[PDB]
RNA sequence: UGUCUCAACGAGGGACUCGGUGAAAUUGAAUUGGCUGUAAAGAUGCGGCCUACCCGUAGCAGGACGAAAAGACCCCGUGGAG
RNA sequence: CCGGAAGGAGUGGUGGAGCCGACUGAAGUGCGGAUGCCGGCAUGAGUAACGAUAAAAGAAGUGAGAAUCUUCUUCGCCGUAAG
RNA sequence: CCCCGGGAGGGGAGUGAAAGAGAACCUGAAACCGUGGACUUACAAGCAGUCAUGGCACCUUAUGCGUGUUAUGGCGUGCCUA
RNA sequence: GGUCAAGAUAGUAAGGGUCCACGGUGGAUGCCCUGGCGCUGGAGCCGAUGAAGGACGCGAUUACCUGCGAAAAGCCCCGACGA
């Protein structure tokens, strides 16, 4: 018996055609360009589930000690500080929102600056 | 480059750009007005009007002038008697062109010029 | 071959790009003032042969 | 005027085209017959009449024929106001092409594609 | 004697503009700059720095190790033929 | 939407007459590559070209439509020829 | 039979379950060409994606939920063969 | 409110981009059989009484195919069938 490729070739081609979306130009619409748009999109994927972790550390430090040269400290004063003051431990991102709680973050800068003396 | 002109090249040699000019002063004469492309008739405005000025003299000399280009016998005969007399008192202007839109084939526009 | 020859296919959008120039320009059509229908600025009302007077048949 | 399958919504609904006419197979390429199309388009249709009288491709012609049929069809079949008729819309869409081979220097061959035109165009009553 | 110093002017046929008909080789995809550096050792495409509004038309040939023929030289095959 | 993957189901649109699921068995059974094959359609691009530099002009006619067909009168080209 | 057209082509009318079958006559994918609409782009350096966030738009496996688009930031050297 | 100043920002799209919607191209995919393929078995020589294979003809009207052969889409006898 002949077992020809019938409708497989055509529904995993289009799979990695809808998997296209708005890709730019022959990378959305020519199934072999999308497939190898797909394989460098596997790196990319991959490596930034990573990446966004690093990133958001960043974010949070750069805020947290923004915050703490507001009040005549720094990242890594008061960060030190804190966790000389029985170990705080809050999260580099709970420090940021409470860089957005002023009244907080002022004491937990004076707390530091204890401490620290 | 090309600071000073005598018309068109239309897109023929010296004898031809000649021949042309002739036999088109030749018909414009023998029958009052005629349609050609725009550029012929632009063209053919001063050479036509300047030839009826020739024999607007009368005499033998200008006949045998006109003679040199109108080379139909008829036609000088008219240009010559019939015409030229008539435009006596009309110092030139001999001649007006306007312009019919533009032609299938190649697309380009022609126009009348006819005897004032 | 051919001496000189294109490197690689050109874009769908370029070869679009360079075409914003092809778009021709509508006549500026006329009312005519004796046939009542449309005509060419500085030549003779094709409809009625008018031109100020009439000159061409029909 | 909801129906409940399809079969039934076929037999009692014909679904027509309004101010709509084709010139199928017009032996132009596509790409010039639109330079003419584009100028007609969003226009009054007397406009339209006139733009194409004077116009000066060899496409203005089977471009203004069509654009009658849509006139004539919005006035006899789908009883429209003529006084009110506009380009609504207007298109062209590719024939198929044919195909003939030409002689070329020192053996070859090559292929010519004479293209065709699908022009069609719909009018309508342009109000506001 | 325009081969030349040293090129000029003129002619026609193209090239240019409009209307008709309308190919080709080539083309991984392209949102396709300069310097310097680095990289499989000659970078639009990596790094730094500079420069740069979008899109065409006529033109020049330095790059795209431009195009054409799975190098004819050279070596290799326990290949071939005269 | 679902499954860990290959994949699978729901629903809606087309379509107009055959077809899912399970178990077992047999395969011409799974494609991006081969300067692969057949076919279709693109780019170059409205670009180059339209095939001898022996020219063509006007009037009149026919026709849905004429630079290009017919008629008239001129013009130019071959004439040990292009008779 | 009627309409625009020299025709070709089409729009109606009528047959038929159906003309979403009309003789370029089953389905009718994709490349490829177009029309309309949303969101968008004329200081800009680009393997075209990816992550992140804001803006705008829509709500039939669908209101925390997305889905489409987009601005800016970070990151980022096509595929295969050899 | 008005002028002057300084600063910040909007919209415009020649064209392009992603998505959607509606078509056109093209003829994949599904269904189908008017056509093939193999195995099994059967049957197996035609011709000087003209073979095999052809040419030219035969029709009211005939270009192609079929059938026929100047007695030419056909003639005679027998059997079958019964519009
Ligand atoms: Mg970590
Ligand atoms: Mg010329
Ligand atoms: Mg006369
Ligand atoms: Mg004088
Ligand atoms: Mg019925
Ligand atoms: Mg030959
Ligand atoms: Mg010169
Ligand atoms: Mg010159
Ligand atoms: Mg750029
Ligand atoms: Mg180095
Ligand atoms: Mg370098
Ligand atoms: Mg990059
Ligand atoms: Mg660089
Ligand atoms: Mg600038
Ligand atoms: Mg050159
Ligand atoms: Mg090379
Ligand atoms: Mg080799
Ligand atoms: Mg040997
Ligand atoms: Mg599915
Ligand atoms: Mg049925
Ligand atoms: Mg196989
Ligand atoms: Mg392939
Ligand atoms: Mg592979
Ligand atoms: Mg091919
Ligand atoms: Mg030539
Ligand atoms: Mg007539
Ligand atoms: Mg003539
Ligand atoms: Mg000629
Ligand atoms: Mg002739
Ligand atoms: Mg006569
Ligand atoms: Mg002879
Ligand atoms: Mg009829
Ligand atoms: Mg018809
Ligand atoms: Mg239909
Ligand atoms: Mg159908
Ligand atoms: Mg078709
Ligand atoms: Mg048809
Ligand atoms: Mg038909
Ligand atoms: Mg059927
Ligand atoms: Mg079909
Ligand atoms: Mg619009
Ligand atoms: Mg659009
Ligand atoms: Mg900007
Ligand atoms: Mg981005
Ligand atoms: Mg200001
Ligand atoms: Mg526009
Ligand atoms: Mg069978
Ligand atoms: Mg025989
Ligand atoms: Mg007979
Ligand atoms: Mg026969
Ligand atoms: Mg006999
Ligand atoms: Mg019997
Ligand atoms: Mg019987």
């Amino acid at each position: 018996p002949r077992a020809k490729t019938g409708i497989v070739r055509r529904r995993r081609h289009k799979k990695v055609l809808k998997r296209a979306k708005g890709f730019w130009g022959s990378r959305s619409k020519q199934y072999r360009n999308a497939f190898q748009t797909l394989l460098n999109a596997a790196t990319y994927e991959y490596r930034d589930r990573r990446n966004k972790k690093r990133d958001f550390r960043r974010l949070w430090i750069q805020r947290i000690n923004a915050g703490a040269r507001l009040h005549g400290m720094n990242y890594s004063t008061f960060i030190n500080g804190l966790k000389r003051a029985n170990i705080d431990l809050n999260r580099k991102v709970l420090a940021d929102i409470a860089a957005r709680e002023p009244e907080a973050f002022k004491a937990l800068v004076d707390a530091s600056r204890n401490a620290r003396q | 480059m090309r600071h000073g002109k005598a018309g068109r090249k239309l897109n023929r040699n010296s004898s031809a750009r000649v021949a042309l000019a002739r036999a088109q002063a030749t018909a414009l004469l023998r029958e009052g007005r005629i349609q050609t492309t725009l550029t012929k008739a632009k063209e053919l405005r001063p050479f036509v009007e300047q030839l009826i000025t020739t024999a607007k003299g009368g005499d033998l000399h200008s006949r045998r002038l006109v003679a040199q280009d109108i080379h139909d016998k008829d036609v000088v005969r008219k240009v010559m008697d019939e015409v030229a007399p008539k435009y006596a008192e009309r110092p030139g202007g001999y001649t007006r062109i306007l312009r019919v839109g533009t032609r299938r084939g190649d697309g380009v526009t022609m126009a009348l010029i006819e005897l004032v | 071959a051919k001496h000189p020859v294109p490197k690689k296919k050109t874009s769908k959008s370029k070869r679009d790009m360079r075409r914003s120039h092809h778009a021709l320009t509508a006549p500026n059509l006329t009312e005519c003032p004796q046939c009542h229908g449309k005509k060419l600025s500085h030549h003779i009302c094709p409809n009625c042969g008018y031109y100020d007077g009439r000159q061409v048949l029909a | 005027a909801t129906f409940r399958n399809k079969k039934q919504r076929k037999q009692q609904v014909k679904l027509r085209k309004p101010g709509f006419a084709v010139a199928k197979y017009v032996r132009m390429s596509p790409r010039k017959v639109r330079l003419v199309v584009d100028v007609i388009r969003g226009k009054s249709v007397q406009d339209a009449e006139d733009l194409l009288r004077f116009i000066p491709r060899s496409a203005s012609e089977p471009v203004a024929k069509v654009l009658n049929s849509a006139k004539a069809n919005a006035l006899h079949n789908d009883e429209m106001l003529e006084d009110r008729l506009f380009v609504k819309e207007a298109y062209v869409d590719a024939g198929p092409t044919l195909k003939r081979l030409i002689p070329r220097a020192r053996g070859s061959a090559n292929i010519i594609k004479k293209r065709t035109s699908h022009i069609t165009i719909i009018v309508a009553e342009k109000g506001n």
